[PDB]
């Protein structure tokens, strides 16, 4: 299983942002609006096969959550579907990037904006948010925003659709890596 | 589901389907709300899950 794929809770289906690992235990960051409040997590529908556990979960405020794989079995990609991952960067404005996730697949653009706040209503208020012109639909939550082989960040929510155009926003990778002690591989 | 809190300017993409009264399924709470702003109270909910 690779970044973008589907990823099922308890309660709906998000996407894989990336596979990361400290020392021999792996993990998955996702978002997280989509690991509060999950505990376990399978890699299909029916909940036959497992995934892990969430190990932490930070949203709003910021917008990311840790999965630690309990499968071990399961391949642990690092990459993005068949797109290598070698390490994190920074977002700039005019960055070229990319966007996989399990309900729109594939969609490219741009960085138009960094550090902004979008509020999600009811108190839910995400601040340092990289703001594209990529487009993204419900089920894209969590799925990795990527510059070649370089991972930038998560996607957290916007708006429009892929279809007419959109904005997405997306949660800085790097927070969550120095917040967890993970690193891509 | 109540969509008073709407319209909201932005939503989180997670997957959680609702089924609208124009036979759309929708991805999740936020979205579907915003459409039935966007119809001006005309669209309603058929039934939870994907249409």
């Amino acid at each position: 299983i690779s970044g973008g794929d589907a990823i099922y809770s308890s309660t709906g289906r998000c996407s894989l942002g990336f596979n990361v690992r400290s020392g021999s235990t792996y993990y998955f960051l996702t978002a997280g609006h989509c690991t509060d409040g999950a505990t376990t997590w399978w890699a299909n529908s029916a909940r036959t096969t497992v995934l892990g556990t969430t190990s932490g979960s930070s949203f709003p405020n910021n917008d990311y959550g840790i999965v630690r794989y309990t499968n071990t079995t399961i391949p642990k990609d690092g990459t993005v579907g068949g797109q290598d991952i070698t390490s994190a960067a920074n977002a700039t404005v005019g960055m070229a990037v990319t966007r996989r996730g399990s309900t729109t697949g594939t969609h490219s653009g741009s960085v138009t904006a960094l550090n902004a706040t979008v509020n999600y209503g009811g108190g839910d208020v995400v601040y340092g948010m990289i703001r594209t012109n990529v487009c993204a639909e419900p089920g894209d939550s969590g799925g990795p925003l990527y510059s070649g082989t370089r991972a930038i960040g998560l996607t957290s929510g916007g708006s429009g659709n892929c279809s007419s155009g959109g904005t997405t926003f997306f949660q800085p990778v790097t927070e969550a890596l120095s917040a967890y002690g993970v690193s891509v591989y | 589901v109540d969509c008073s809190e709407y319209p909201k300017p932005a939503c989180t993409w997670e997957y959680r389907p609702l089924c609208g009264s124009d036979n759309k399924t929708y991805g999740n709470k936020c979205n579907f709300c915003n459409a039935v702003v966007e119809s001006n109270g005309t669209l309603t909910l058929s039934h939870f899950g994907k249409c």
